[PDB]
RNA sequence: GUUUAUUAAAAACACAGCACUGUGCAAACACGAAAGUGGACGUAUACGGUGUGACGCCUGCCCGGUGCCGGAAGGUUAAU
RNA sequence: CCCC
RNA sequence: CGGCACGUAGCGCAGCCUGGUAGCGCACCGUCAUGGGGUGUCGGGGGUCGGAGGUUCAAAUCCUCUCGUGCCGACCA
């Protein structure tokens, strides 16, 4: 209702700005992923002190390693080979823990939860694109190439 | 039992008057729900029985002292 | 063991790939001791209505002779997955090498 | 087959019994035997709840596997069996590798077949596969819910669902009833219709033909007094009220399903 | 076959059958301030309610009234 | 359209 | 009690505002049509728009009030 924010908000914020948001937005995802902090005398002398020119900065820097993670993969191609379907389909439609063991045997430091598929899982077989983020404002860009073991 | 594991609001009795006052019992009950707070000194969930009027409460207090409040209460949280 | 001309459409879709479903087509039926005759792949030609709302068909017509056992394998087959679609077959005729 | 007995004496003059000879007449599977204790009208608090049930004879749960988990490892069936809880015939079958199992008859088995669930399997009666692997318009039993839950669909003697389309990550399905309803396509079920499906034309002839089935005799209001049934009371047959049940509820009519969570799933229902 | 133990045992009750209606399964419905439980370790060839009441020939007209199921066009209409 |  | 909506020749109705000369079936009278008839046509009477008063260069069609006649809500001498 008078939140101060953390860093660089999706939308509606900047940074050290005071908003009118709504609770519902404040307590459950806002406030425990540390992106903002209620409106406090406390947190106001925390923030200008040593937010507004450490903190934020120092955020600031992990850009470095999420420009990186971006592009580490040496390939920025994978090939997984599970099983060939009938000429046709899939049978394991990958996911998201198929993926997260194939970069983490390869060196690219991905997570289950770094994968973001555009159009929920993929049942085809053939190259297709998928878009990584390490970071909000870090969106990578990795082929796979899908197939049959 | 319904009551508030943070403010101790529980069910009150009283009436239930008509347009002719007949006067039946009725009872008043809290706007009571389950929901799991964050706690960032333990840095895990929490997950209480509390009220809509504990839900403003823990924002303008603060979920270590509410805390304190309840460990000195002598409940389990 | 009969002479048959079973001819069969298929999807653009799978169309590119059939050479490698030639030889296993034909094979259930070369290990049946079976006669091969023609292998006419018309191709990718026009459709002349909507079949599912499509605008093509790849026709493709193998013109052998196989056992009752195997043919009637060969047509669940063409009917289980979904890359083949409106198939025939004839019956007890001599094989046809040629019209194209 | 069915039998119409021949009229003896009275209690056979409309009887029909359903009579497979192809089931075993022995003694079942123990290690898949587990008690199932009466319980009649009664929960925990006494005070017993549905009306118009009692007794019976005494049965023997048997432990059947809906979920069919092997997911890809053949299964020869051993033989049948006749399990007095649903309506069905049961089928004893065996795994390569070991274990016996209870599985449901799909209408069109016969003891020494061979069938196989998973998702790399066929297209036969008896063998399970996931939706999304499933040719659509085809006719099956056993349908799950919830990718896993089990199965909680269309397993009564006879019955069988027809899939109608599937929506993307979605299916759509056509119940034994006139509802179709959209879920999801992770899930799995059976090809086939379920046996005993003469069970409908099952005819008793005799009170204690259902009296040890585990019926109890349920009584009509407009007898009742007053004070136990609304339709009760009245010098010589006299309704003069609206059917309705026991407790006030109209019957013969009103719709009562009030749940909200799932209409999300119903596409159309019944009529 | 059952019943008014202790003035009525029957043309009354129930009955296998038939129909209607409800219920998609965390079912509908009932015991419970609730957790839960029976229904059912069943899942519409299943279950609950209602009525009539083996089998055989059959089940006529009326939706004005009441109740129930569908429509939201319009009028009326509570809190705030 | 009906009707001798 | 407040709000609304009906009321046009015997009947049933648009006209029920976007104010301009009361119209359309049904009845009724008369021709005509027919070999003799029914409908069919061409016509003829029969209404002052429930009443009252305003707004109006004009009412019906607009405002108010009433008289019926229904509906929905109200109502603790
Ligand atoms: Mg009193
Ligand atoms: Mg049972
Ligand atoms: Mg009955
Ligand atoms: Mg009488
Ligand atoms: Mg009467
Ligand atoms: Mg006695
Ligand atoms: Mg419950
Ligand atoms: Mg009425
Ligand atoms: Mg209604």
């Amino acid at each position: 209702m008078q939140v101060i924010l953390l860093d660089k908000v999706a939308n509606l914020g900047s940074l050290g700005d005071q908003v009118n948001v709504k609770a519902g937005y404040a307590r459950n995802f806002l406030v425990p992923q540390g992106k903002a902090v209620p409106a406090t005398k406390k947190n106001i002398e925390f923030f200008e002190a040593r937010r507004a020119e450490l903190e934020a900065k120092l955020a600031e820097v992990l850009a470095a390693a999420n420009a990186r993670a971006e592009k580490i993969n040496a390939l920025e191609t994978v090939t997984i080979a599970s099983k060939a379907g009938d000429e046709g389909k899939l049978f394991g439609s990958i996911g998201t823990r198929d993926i997260a063991d194939a970069v983490t045997a390869a060196g690219v430091e991905v997570a289950k939860s770094e994968v973001r598929l555009p159009n929920g899982v993929l049942r085809t077989t053939g190259e297709h694109e998928v878009s990584f983020q390490v970071h909000s404002e870090v969106f990578a860009k990795v082929i796979v190439n899908v197939v049959a073991e | 039992s319904r009551v508030c594991q943070v403010t101790g609001k529980r069910p009150v009795t009283g009436n239930n008057r008509s347009h002719a006052l007949n006067a039946t019992k009725r009872r008043f009950l809290p706007n009571l729900h389950s929901h799991r707070f964050w706690v960032e000194s333990e840095k895990r969930f929490v997950t209480l029985r509390v009220s809509a009027k504990g839900m403003r409460v823990i924002d303008k207090k603060g979920i270590d002292t509410v805390l304190a409040e309840l460990r000195a209460r002598g409940e389990k949280y | 063991m009969r002479h048959y001309e079973i001819v069969f459409m298929v999807h653009p879709d799978q169309s590119e790939q059939v050479p490698g479903m030639i030889e296993r087509y034909t094979a259930a039926i070369t290990g049946a001791e079976g006669k091969i005759h023609r292998l006419e792949d018309w191709g990718r030609r026009q459709l002349a209505y909507p079949i599912n709302k499509l605008h093509k068909a790849h026709y493709v017509l193998m013109n052998v002779e196989a056992p009752q056992e195997v043919i009637d394998e060969l047509e669940t087959t063409f009917r289980f997955n979904d890359a083949v679609i409106r198939s025939m077959v004839m019956r007890t005729k001599h094989a046809v090498t040629e019209a194209s | 087959a069915v039998v119409k007995c021949k009229p003896t004496s009275p209690g056979r003059r409309h009887v029909v019994k359903v009579v497979n000879p192809e089931l075993h007449k022995g003694k079942p599977f123990a290690p898949l035997l587990e008690k199932n204790s009466k319980s009649g009208g009664r929960n925990n608090n006494g005070r017993i709840t549905t009306r118009h049930i009692g007794g019976g004879h005494k049965q023997a749960y048997r432990i059947v596997d809906f979920k069919r988990n092997k997911d890809g490892i053949p299964a020869v069936v051993e033989r049948l069996e006749y399990d007095p809880n649903r309506s069905a015939n049961i089928a004893l079958v065996l795994y390569k590798d070991g274990e016996r199992r209870y599985i449901l008859a799909p209408k069109g088995l016969k003891a020494g077949d061979q069938i196989q669930s998973g998702v790399d399997a066929a297209i036969k009666p008896g063998n399970t596969l996931p939706m999304r692997n499933i040719p659509v318009g085809s006719t099956v039993h056993n349908v799950e819910m919830k990718p896993g839950k089990g199965g909680q669909l269309a397993r009564s003697a006879g019955t069988y669902v027809q899939i109608v389309a599937r929506d993307g990550a979605y299916v759509t399905l056509r119940l034994r009833s006139g509802e179709m309803r959209k879920v999801e396509a992770d899930c799995r079920a059976t090809l086939g219709e379920v046996g005993n499906a003469e069970h409908m034309l099952r005819v008793l002839g005799k009170a204690g033909a259902a009296r040890w089935r585990g019926v109890r005799p349920t009584v009509r209001g407009t007898a009742m007094n007053p004070v136990d049934h609304p339709h009760g009371g009245g010098e010589g047959r006299n309704f003069g009220k609206h059917p309705v049940t026991p407790w006030g509820v109209q019957t013969k009519g009103k719709k009562t399903r009030s749940n909200k969570r799932t209409d999300k799933f119903i596409v159309r229902r019944r009529s």
